[PDB]
């Protein structure tokens, strides 16, 4: 027969029949690259470690949001700043510098 | 000079430090746990075997009358039976064939062969961990047994080390332990006194010779029915017995950390678990001044092709230029690389090779060459074998197992959200200030 045995960093040891144990260590031999391009990184460290890895992750996702956000949020702002003043008083006759800037 | 640092309690596996006094040459340190016994303080309860029900031969008055005495016997066990009229072999062993009353008695013993295959029931206290150190500092070795309690010292003729204590505590012996034939279990045998037939402990003693043998294995004898002369008795099976068929696996194939359990005494030898705070005193005579060791006029680290594995798994070579011909000691002072060698000949010029073990992506690290230093930078390729023999000498660290790299991603991708916001931040503070100079 076959028998499969997950081994950690700790290490495991064995002892079949008769003989004296064997103890063997698991080393972090993980299919990837942690010097390639991103997704091979990814891959590396997720094999080795999921949970952190997921947790960066979400974490790198998170702050890319919050920050695309809060740019938004500022720009606009900015935006309702300079412009509204323009708005309520006729022949704005606006530099188009602001305007080109946050329209996009 | 008193050097205080923190092994790690993992057998066979050299630690090594470089000790720096202000003005003499720095000296190399390396610390191995040769061997290590955590051994508690037993005291035995009783001992116990399969019991021999032994049956003494019955007794009859059969015109009289008889009456059971109190014995000091194990589980004694006595009772008066009527009209039996009993036969041996003449059909005949009596007068007054009524009112023909007998003794039946019985009681137990150990068994013959119990002084090979019986169990010892200990219970055991707080454990003390010993520890057999090899330690050389500059050119001396030295072999040492020390406590690990942090106050008893180890000496060896110079050499002053007290070690300890433990940083994390841990025993694999339960309270209440079973010795039999060098196996031993966690079992909860019951207290002394305290029988109950059909399980462990059904009999007890102090000892194998001890003759206050008490027991309790719900012997029950009952009257005789067939004519012919013999008492019948029927009891519970022998708990010795029983706990041996449902003993389960022993101590030596459940205990954590990878101990051997071992008897005469009890104790858990080469137990890899915790770290030793260790402090030795290293004798003034052993340092020597760095006006007779060989400064190195310069030096260059170059890391060939290295791999972070749990053996020696890379390599670097140092270009060093010196002044004189001696016996520099080497050292790597980060926390997750280990050199291989600890002293190396030095010529004038030339070039050293030395390996190492590391635990993370990149070789990132300063290597101290007769105290002077070097960066040796460089990127270590995962390892190509799964599985190794040898345990893994170097911890994982955390801020040095991401490869610089993936570092640099991810302080971009940061940086990015910070850079957004910061100029956002900006940009709404001079709209304000835009507004109030234009309001």
């Amino acid at each position: 027969t076959s028998r499969n045995f997950s081994v950690g960093r700790e290490g495991l040891e064995y002892v079949w029949g008769n003989h004296e144990p064997v103890r063997v260590w698991a080393q972090e031999s993980a299919p990837g690259d942690p010097h390639g391009w991103p997704h091979e990184i990814i891959i590396h460290y997720y094999h080795r470690h999921p949970v952190y890895t997921v947790i960066v992750l979400c974490g790198v996702a998170l702050a890319i949001l919050v920050g695309t956000a809060s740019s938004a949020a500022c720009i606009a702002k900015a935006r309702r700043d300079c412009l509204t003043p323009y708005a309520l008083a006729p022949n704005a006759t606006v530099p188009t510098a602001l305007a080109v800037l946050c329209c996009i | 000079f008193e050097h205080a640092t923190t092994v790690p309690n993992v057998p066979g596996i050299p630690y090594k430090a470089l000790v720096e006094r202000a003005g003499y040459a720095p000296l190399n340190l390396e610390i191995t746990v040769v061997s290590s016994e955590l051994t508690p303080s037993t005291n035995k309860e009783y001992v116990t075997c399969r019991f021999h029900t032994v049956i003494p031969s019955p007794q009859v008055k059969c015109c009289g009358s008889l009456e059971c005495k109190a014995s000091s016997k194990a589980d004694y066990t006595c009772r008066v039976f009527g009209g039996v009229y009993p036969f041996m072999w003449g059909g005949a062993q009596c007068f007054c064939d009524s009112e023909n009353t007998q003794l039946s008695e019985a009681y137990v013993e150990f068994a013959p062969d119990c002084t090979i295959d019986h169990a010892v029931a200990l219970k055991v206290h707080t454990a003390a961990l010993k520890v057999g150190l090899r330690i050389v500092y500059g050119n001396t070795t030295a072999h040492l047994d020390t406590f690990v309690n942090g106050v008893t010292p180890g000496s060896s003729r110079d050499l002053k080390v007290i070690a300890g204590p433990i940083s994390a505590a841990f025993s694999p012996f339960d309270h209440k332990v079973v010795i039999r034939k060098g196996l031993v279990y966690n079992y909860d045998f019951p207290e002394y006194g305290a029988m109950k037939p059909g399980a462990f402990g059904d009999i007890q003693a102090s000892s194998l010779d001890a003759t206050d043998i008490v027991a309790r294995t719900d012997i029950r004898l009952l009257k005789p029915s067939v004519k012919n002369i013999h008492v019948p008795y029927t009891q519970a099976v022998s708990g010795y017995e029983m706990w041996k068929n449902n003993s389960g696996r022993p101590l030596q194939e459940t205990a954590p950390f990878g101990c051997k359990i071992e008897v005469e005494p009890l104790r858990a030898s080469n137990c890899a678990y915790g770290h030793i705070p260790i402090s030795i005193d290293i004798p003034d005579a052993a340092f020597v001044r760095s006006s007779e060791s060989p400064t190195i006029l310069e030096v260059s680290c170059t890391v060939a092709d290295c791999i972070y594995s749990a053996d020696f798994g890379g390599s670097l070579t140092l270009q060093y230029k010196a002044d004189r011909e001696g016996h520099c000691p080497v050292h790597s002072h980060s926390t997750t690389a280990v050199l291989k060698e600890a002293t190396t000949h030095v010529t004038a010029v030339g070039s050293i090779t030395l390996h190492f073990s590391t635990s993370s992506p990149q070789a990132n690290f300063i290597v101290s060459l007769c105290g002077k230093k070097t960066t040796c930078n460089a990127e270590c390729k995962p390892p190509a074998d799964h599985i190794i023999g040898e345990p893994h000498k170097v911890d994982q660290e955390f801020q040095a197992a991401v490869s610089k790299t993936s570092w640099n991603w991810l302080l971009a991708l940061f940086g990015g959200a910070s850079s957004l916001i910061v100029v956002g931040l900006i940009v709404l503070v001079c709209s304000s200030m835009l507004i109030n100079t234009r309001r």
